[PDB]
RNA sequence: CCGAUAACGAACGAGACUCUGGCAUGCUAACUAGUUACGCGACCCCCGAGCGGUCGGCGUCCCCCAACUUCUUAGAGGGACAAGUGGCGUUCAGCCACCCGAGAUUGAGCAAUAACAGGUCUGUGAUGCCCUUAGAUGUCCGGGGCUGCACGCGCGCUACACUGACUGGCUCAGCGUGUGCCUACCCUACGCCGGCAGGCGCGGGUAACCCGUUGAACCCCAUUCGUGAUGGGGAUCGGGGAUUGCAAUUAUUCCCCAUGAACGAGGAAUUCCCAGUAAGUGCGGGUCAUAAGCUUGCGUUGAUUAAGUCCCUGCCCUUUGUACACACCGCC
């Protein structure tokens, strides 16, 4: 409708407040250290970002 | 001016900070400052365990990824003025470096 | 072997049972009398601190879960 | 002492509508009256000042009823409000602690206020079914088949 | 202080940034031989410098 | 040839100081010990009555070993495991009002001073008597 | 000499059979004032051996489930029962267990694979290490269930399967069993 | 008479159990972390604290006080390395002070009866693994 | 068990006998160092491997004619 | 790997490699870690010590106003190689025991060619094809559902107790984490109120600076229980009170008073495992406005049997037969 009720419904928590910031969805998401990458663009970029695998 | 300055160095990679710590003390042992040891600060290991697969089949096996962060701590506490003496970096890309003065 | 019901507290038979024959033998425990005059044992604890002031029953161990008396040495 | 048992002894008493054992402690005793937990016990043998390690067997009749008179009106005993079982009444709001066959119809009355309204809790029980809103998928079965 | 934020923080937002830096990188410049980026970035101001075999492009 | 409360058992000390308590009954005993649980975690009421005399004297004998600590730190050193019913076993603290009455109590025996920061230590006349029964306590022990 | 738990000096006892004389470890080599060692015994095949015979009771005293890693309670109620013997019989505690664990020790046993007659097939006499390492086990277990719904406690329950096995009565289930199994080695040579 | 700065400081350390023993010139005294060797929480284990002195005898420690502290560790891992802290300070002292022919007829006597009042337990821990709920057990695996 | 060793490990403490004979001994510890300045050994887990078949080696080579 | 050798020279994997734990009183450092010494106190002493003892009570980078790295932290390094002795062995390759040694097998990570019609288009602004596209299979809003139960299956936690439960006292960890671009929501000291769950103010910490000397659990020492479906057990259910959120009914969670169910060691079958293992036991992280019975890690306590075999189950090399080649779940 208006824009009184295309967004009404507030989204302060839960997984609506917080999605993925390359893949853009809201399951997987490591908010360890504030990531907020999605499960699987988290190993993708895991040697750009510098997380290296020793044990 | 009289003047203590705390300097503070983080970086990823020990051998570039052992080097950077050098070459900054080494200087300064040139220009007659009394410089404090580098105070090695326990490292903090950034540890995430992640699920390999992207859809949830197979033998259940994880990913442990490290990070290591090192954080060394030089003191130039000269008697005298220092600011003015000190204007160069000359850092390298990996580290992040801090200039702080001991008032706070 | 379907229950115990050992009394709670002595009776007249009993009573004299523990002070006739139960500081007659070494081997004494809350748990071996319990078995030899069918007493329930929370009041053996009771009875074995009664002789233990009275003066006729040696101490050995002392321990809040396994706590021993024995006899004073004979001849 | 751990003298004779005392010769005015009842093996096991009549409190109220129900019976306790004399050959148990009485604190752990009366914890067999419907309605009377260990906590309850023992804070009514503190408020009505006896000893503790007596047998329920050796209580004197006059001790009985006093414990009895002391959880009968326990509002106006020093016994705190937020002790009792239906606080706050929904019947008449005063604060009540039951412990007889009157906690058994007090359940009766508040289930049949459930099944009258038609609650969803009412309808649970009405079916005989899980109540707490948990999973019915895998447990529940023993008293099925 | 408040003001900033903790170490842990701080390189892990630079890893993402040089991440999206990346990315976009080889998205715009796709076609023009580029092959990776490094980042020498000083407190004062940040430099990037874009490793490619043709530059004219 | 000194006595002090580190060189014996506490366990023997820490009942000599609640009886020594128990005499001198100054001590602000408040008017619902006779009702609620020590803690969250614990299911029955302590048997003892003088269960009060019981943590004030626990809790002396603690400020000697070190002080600073506040109501926080009282209940974490006298918390305990909770069994939790079905669910496995969680560590809980005690009553946090429990602690600090115990805690006001003993200003009222002017025994401890609160810090000029948080918490509170003892006072030099709370450590004379808690080594005042240590000597008692360790001579009953040689003799 | 050492006076385990300050007394029962351990230089007054001994083993009556040469097969276990080099297989008990209450010398005085192995002498010790407490039976508690991290000493890493089972790191290494015939390791265990050298290990005192009163600590790898103790190590054996604690099964099933509950108490598995409880090793102070299992040292505190070994001292009371090693007490509760010396009480009994008068004589030294480690002459109670060794007697014990000699004459529980099952000299032959029976172990095969394919269709056998009532249990096993073929009889094959066991090893001295063996034959200590059952006794041990057989007397913990004799004490495990001898406490599972009675009112005695494991030193006194302990105590009864040291003292049944050490004289021999047929009451201590370290014999028991070890009669039960020589029956039928014995049957199926 | 007042002969200063004789004094030797020695530690140990099992399954992360850390004690630090203060070995001085002094009375015949012993103390960990302001406490008496007899007072301590495990009296069932405290004649694993009595078997170093037992084992030398009190001539050699009259003449030497002790002062061990202890920052880590569980309970009885605690006293396998607070022993060991002990004896090994009672022989840096006798390395350094007196000759080793008396560091010897102290040695000899702890090594024979348990080495690890000299050697240390070098075995620490191992890490979990994501197969199961420890290091080596893995999960109830289940086919149908 | 477990300790036989590699073709890498064998074929370099091979070569460097025979290249350096006048300045290799028997003692392990000398002979660990000298191959540091006669070979780049990147790891100093194998050059003291390499050394510990040398010095077996150099013990049978005095004595019979080793392939080297 | 040694050896012969129609082979010769090689490639990857194994090995090697990184990290991890093990000794380093060797070096370098350390007021965001401390230890000793000294000087103040406070107490117990005193018959009197007086360098008696304790103090995580105060101090000596509150820069002239102590020394040092033993404890802590982390860099540079060393150190282990079957180095030495005996034996076995072609006396080679290598194997076994042992002295000395911190360690004579610490665990992970990586992981060859080739393959599976194995799983993922519900991870992606990765994507082909097909479908839909305005009464939408897009998106938004409200409510319900994913919980629903005659039943079977699988992973798990809690018990059946006395090697225990309850009550009080004593007394110890290491991982690791904390205030937000979007995006609102940190971790908490201390003081007061409430019996508890909780509430109200005074701070601190963007962190070896505060939580926190992470006073965890287990256990240690004493009390009650006393072999009963019991003070085991807490299942089911009633009443009441609190926090989180717009929203707690289908009960988010927690606390308090109540009922106290089955269950008294578990059939056929079957999982994991060789030393800091299993197991007991709690604590971090993730999931999170609210949160663990899960999972990923850490810590306390710490055993038994075994140093072997191809018997049941499979695997690798060689030989062999095949009518198999979708390859024995074959074929016929
Ligand atoms: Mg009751």
């Amino acid at each position: 409708g208006h824009q009184q009720l295309y967004w009404s419904h507030p989204r302060k928590f839960g997984q609506g407040s917080r999605s993925c910031r390359v893949c853009s969805n809201r399951h997987g998401l490591i908010r360890k250290y504030g990531l907020n990458m999605c499960r699987q663009c988290f190993r993708q970029y895991a040697k750009d970002i510098g997380f290296i695998k020793l044990d | 001016a009289i003047h203590r300055i705390r300097i503070t160095l983080t970086s990823r990679n020990v051998k570039s900070l052992e080097k950077v710590c050098a070459d900054l003390i080494r200087g300064a042992k040139e220009k007659n400052l009394k410089v404090k040891g580098p105070v090695r600060m326990p490292t903090k290991t950034l540890r995430i365990t992640t699920r390999k697969t992207p859809c949830g089949e197979g033998s259940k096996t994880w990913d442990r990824f490290q990070m290591r962060i090192h954080k060394r701590l030089i003191d130039l506490h000269s008697p005298s003025e220092i600011v003015k003496q000190i204007t160069s970096i000359s850092i390298e890309p990996g580290v992040e470096v801090e200039v702080t003065i001991a008032d706070a | 072997r379907d229950k115990l019901n050992n009394l709670v507290l002595f009776d007249k038979a009993t009573y004299d049972k523990l002070c006739k024959e139960v500081p007659n033998y070494k081997l004494i425990t809350p748990a071996v009398v319990s078995e030899r005059l069918k007493i329930r044992g929370s009041l053996a604890r009771a009875a074995l601190q009664e002789l233990l002031s009275k003066g006729l029953i040696k101490l050995v161990s002392k321990h809040r879960a396994q706590v021993i008396y024995t006899r004073n040495t004979k001849g | 002492m751990s003298l004779v048992i005392p010769e005015k002894f009842q093996h096991i008493l009549r409190v109220l509508n129900t019976n306790i054992d004399g050959r148990r402690k009485i604190a752990f005793a009366i914890t067999a009256i419907k309605g009377v937990g260990r906590r309850y016990a023992h804070v009514v043998l503190r408020k009505a000042d006896i000893d503790l390690t007596k047998r329920a067997g050796e209580l004197t009749e006059d001790e009985v009823e006093r414990v009895i008179t002391i959880m009968q009106n326990p509002r106006q005993y020093k016994i705190p409000d937020w002790f009792l079982n239906r606080q706050k009444d929904v019947k008449d709001g005063k604060y009540s602690q039951v412990l007889a066959n009157g906690l058994d119809n007090k359940l009766r009355e508040d289930l049949e206020r459930l099944k009258k309204i038609r609650a969803h809790r009412g309808l649970r029980h009405f079916w005989g079914l899980r109540v707490r809103g948990q999973h019915t998928k895998t447990t529940g079965r023993r008293g099925r088949t | 202080m408040a003001v900033q934020i903790s170490k842990k923080r701080k390189f892990v937002a630079d890893g993402i940034f040089k991440a999206e830096l990346n990315e976009f990188l080889t998205r715009e410049l796709a076609e023009d031989g580029y092959s990776g980026v490094e980042v020498r970035v000083t407190p004062t101001r940040t430099e990037i410098i874009i490793l490619a075999t043709r530059t004219q492009n | 040839p000194g006595v002090t409360v580190k060189d014996v058992n506490q366990q023997e000390f820490v009942r000599a100081l609640a009886a020594f308590l128990k005499k001198s009954g100054k001590l602000k005993v408040p008017e619902w010990v006779d009702t609620v649980k020590l803690a969250k975690h614990k299911e029955l009421a302590p048997y003892d009555e003088n269960w009060f005399y019981t943590r004030a004297a626990s809790t002396a004998r603690h400020l000697y070993l070190r002080g600073g600590a506040g109501v926080g730190s009282m209940t974490k050193i006298y918390g305990g495991r909770q069994r939790n019913g079905v669910m496995p076993s969680h560590f809980s603290r005690g009553s946090k009002s429990v602690a600090r009455r115990v805690l006001q109590a003993l200003e009222g025996l002017k025994m401890v001073e609160k810090d000029q920061d948080g918490g509170r230590k003892l006072t030099p006349q709370g450590q004379r008597d808690l080594d005042r029964i240590a000597g008692q306590v360790a001579a009953a022990n040689k003799k | 000499d050492i006076k385990l738990f300050g007394k029962w000096s351990t230089d007054d006892v001994q083993i009556n059979d040469i097969s276990l004389q080099d297989y008990i470890a209450v010398k005085e080599k192995y002498a010790k004032y407490l039976p508690h060692s991290a000493g890493r015994y089972a790191a290494k095949r015939f390791r265990k051996a050298q290990c005192p015979i009163v600590e790898r009771l103790t190590n054996s005293m604690m099964m099933h489930g509950r108490n598995n890693g409880k090793k102070l309670m299992t040292v505190r109620i070994v001292k009371h029962a090693f007490e509760i013997i010396h009480l009994l019989t008068g004589e030294n505690p480690l002459q109670v267990l060794v007697n014990a664990i000699i004459n529980s020790g099952p000299r032959e046993d029976s172990t095969r694979i394919g269709r056998a007659g009532t249990v096993r097939r073929q009889a094959v006499d066991v090893s001295p290490l063996r034959r200590v390492n059952q006794a041990i086990w057989l007397l913990c277990t004799g004490a495990r269930e001898a406490a599972f719904r009675n009112i005695k406690t494991i030193a006194e329950c302990l105590a009864d399967e040291l003292i049944n096995a050490a004289k021999g009565s047929s009451n201590s289930y370290a014999i028991k069993k070890k009669d039960e199994l020589e029956r039928v080695a014995k049957s199926n040579r | 008479s007042k002969g200063p700065l004789q004094s030797v400081q020695v530690f140990g350390r099992k399954k992360t159990a850390t004690a630090v023993a203060h070995c001085k010139r002094g009375n015949g005294l012993i103390k960990v972390n302001g406490r008496p060797l007899e007072m301590i929480e495990p009296r069932t284990l405290q004649y694993k604290l009595l078997e170093p002195v037992l084992l030398l005898g009190k001539e050699r420690f009259a003449g030497v006080d002790i002062r061990v502290r202890v920052k880590g560790g569980g309970h009885v891992a605690q006293i396998y390395a607070i022993r060991q802290s002990i004896s090994k300070a009672l022989v840096a002292y006798y390395q350094k002070y007196v000759d080793e022919a008396s560091k010897k007829e102290i040695k000899d006597i702890l090594i024979q009866y348990d080495r690890t009042l000299l050697v240390a337990d070098p075995r620490r821990c191992e890490s979990k693994k994501f197969g199961g709920p420890g290091a080596r057990a893995r999960y109830q695996k289940s086919y149908r | 068990m477990g300790r036989v060793r590699t073709k890498t490990v064998k074929k370099a403490a091979r070569v460097i006998i025979e290249k350096y004979y006048t300045r290799l001994g028997n003692d392990f510890h000398t002979n660990k160092r000298v191959c540091e300045e006669i070979a780049i050994i990147p790891s100093k887990k194998l050059r003291n491997k390499i050394a510990g078949y040398v010095t077996h080696l150099m013990k049978r080579i005095q004595r019979g004619p080793v392939r080297g």
